[PDB]
């Protein structure tokens, strides 16, 4: 019986542990950073951004290789190989670069914002600080907080760049396609202001909760080696039910 | 207090595995199979693109589902097995004598009533508890055929009514009937 | 160790589902297979855009799937390759008897009973056994030809029947075949 | 085991939303079933399965 309420409960905590992180992030931001800051800000960028610009590129490329791949075969047989370039570019840019941008950056920068600062809990690093003196809250969380919010969309605007010029290379240089009905099917149909404008407001709100959570859970972890793996999860997870969970409400504030 | 957080977590988390049978419905495989419903057949001589669980329209609003296809290979007749609603498509208990004295109108009718027996009254007594139940909102005289829908794919049955007096039973077979053509009755007539 | 016997254990519970779902609600091979289904094939001209396993129909019923599509550089032809059934085709023993001495009312018919023999058996007792070898509902002279699901869709073998009184065996050549007509084609057709 | 419904049920949410819009207006919205099925099956269920 004591296993329902052991489930039970859990919640409680858990939601008394979300609320700290709120107390946290306004503890965070409402202060202003002295000297110093702008240069492990820099490196910041360093560490999260240039280091994750390989990854966006190749599944930049992948992606609109595969979606003009496929529905091109199925549409070409009534009278449309023209509307090609605007199904590639509609459901990039207002559907996937949001998202899919995400996923690959909650991998990479979304663990090695815990891992680091799982670093320093475990040998007491963390714990060395405070009693020198500095406060890690300045230290080491508002550099990093600071280039996570920038870097990502710095990059899915990277992301869906070789993401359409990728589908234009299986289109004119191997299905032979038309370029100038490509390009002009596409200038017609998106416009800057309601689709790339609101791509890239998909993609802040994308950023702050997946490095938001990734700061704090790997802040307030104990410093069991076992558990650091197990708060690794709950970043990614509490990112992929937040990142896909506010698609739905971007989506119908945009658009329908 | 302990006993209250626990049981509402308890309730709240108990909850998700009472909407999981609701999500569980739409899975198809559970639940919403059609209701208090009966059967009818009828014979075609073309079938072209009709696969099961197509719609069947009573004049643009869905009433079942068709279930059962064969051919009978002894004088090549196709035969579809469909399931009809039992309540968008029969009459309640007020509904039956306020059109059953309609369908005596017709019955005990200056037409029918003196060219028969009309000095009896058991025809107008047989006829209310043979159309009390066996009986549907289908004309005796109606045609079914296969219409197009998707204009392009698909082929939803049609049930056209009209005409007649009294109506027909709830297992019976519908006679009139309406094959469907193809592109080639749009080319041969065209050329 | 107890939780982790239950939360593996309910794993598998859930892919077994999952698999269940893509075999037996989406794909083909969910039953899809008759009983005694014996092979024919054909000839053709034009089998143009024509995937093997398509679907064959007689009355717009799915009978059967082709299997092979080969081509033959004897002759500059297109040989087809497909698999009926064996219960819709071919007649049941009383639908046999049904048309056999009904065959042989056919062959006894008026001038045909004295044209061959009505002093011999073999216009007449031999037709009694080569009703029953292997017989289809296919006629003597029958014509195949390439249907299309709709007039923007797939391809599929349909087979108009009718005329003559005599039959086919399992794995014939159906006689009369005309290929697919399209768009290069139509302009042919008019003019 | 937690994650990948979630995720699971949002792709499809989305690729039979949009594709449909353009598609419906030749005639074609019964070839929803199918685009769904074969670019889930045999395109992205073995790609975005392993990057989650």
């Amino acid at each position: 019986m004591n296993t329902i309420a052991w489930l039970g409960r859990l919640v409680i905590e858990r939601i008394r542990g979300i609320g700290v992180a709120a107390l946290m992030l306004l503890q965070i931001i409402f202060s202003l950073p002295s000297a110093g800051g702008f240069g492990r800000f820099v490196y910041q960028m360093h560490r999260v951004g240039v280091m994750s610009l390989l990854i966006i590129t190749v599944s930049g490329l992948f992606i609109g290789l595969v979606l003009g791949l496929q529905g091109y075969s199925i549409l070409v047989n009534v009278g449309s190989e023209s509307m090609l370039g605007t199904m590639v570019s509609l459901t990039l840019l207002r559907e996937l670069a949001p998202v899919v941008a995400a996923l690959l950056f909650a991998g990479r920068a979304g663990s090695a914002l815990t891992a680091e600062i799982g670093s320093m809990k475990q040998s007491e690093q963390l714990a060395s600080m405070e009693m020198i003196g500095v406060d890690p809250l300045k230290q080491i969380v508002s550099p990093r907080l600071w280039a996570g919010i920038v870097s990502l969309p710095m990059l899915t605007v990277i992301f869906a760049a070789i993401g359409i010029v990728g589908g234009k290379l299986v289109g004119v240089d191997f299905l032979g396609v038309d370029e100038g009905s490509f390009w002009s099917g596409m200038q017609n149909n998106v416009q800057f202001g309601h689709d790339v404008v609101n791509g890239i407001i998909k993609s802040i709100v994308f950023a702050l909760l997946c490095t938001w959570i990734a700061v704090f859970q790997g802040y307030a972890c104990d410093p069991t080696p076992e558990g650091i793996a197990t708060a690794m999860t709950r970043t990614v997870v509490y990112s992929s039910l937040c990142v896909l969970g506010f698609d739905f409400v971007l989506t119908a504030v945009m658009f329908g | 207090s302990r006993t209250s957080e626990l049981a509402v977590g308890i309730f709240v988390i108990i909850f998700g595995i009472a909407l999981f049978f609701l999500a569980m419905k739409v899975s198809g495989l559970v639940g919403t199979n059609l209701s208090d419903g009966y059967t009818m057949k009828a014979q075609f001589d073309n079938v072209n693109g009709l696969k099961p669980r197509a719609k069947v329209t009573m004049s643009g609003v869905t009433i079942g589902r068709v279930d059962s296809i064969t051919l009978d290979p002894v004088t090549r007749l196709a035969t579809v097995t469909f399931d009809l609603d039992g309540k968008l498509t029969s009459f309640n208990a007020e509904q039956l004598k306020e059109v059953q004295k309609n369908a005596l109108d017709e019955l005990r009718y200056s037409s029918d009533y003196t060219q028969a027996t009309p000095a009896q009254q058991k025809t107008m007594e047989q006829q209310l508890i043979s159309n009390m139940n066996s009986i549907t909102s289908i004309d005796e005289d109606a045609y079914i055929m296969v219409a197009t829908n998707g204009l392009l794919g698909e082929k939803y049955l049609k049930i056209v009514p009209g005409g007649g007096l009294n109506y027909l039973k709830r297992g019976d077979t519908i006679s009139n009937t309406q094959g469907t053509m193809d592109l080639e009755d749009l080319i041969s007539k065209f050329i």
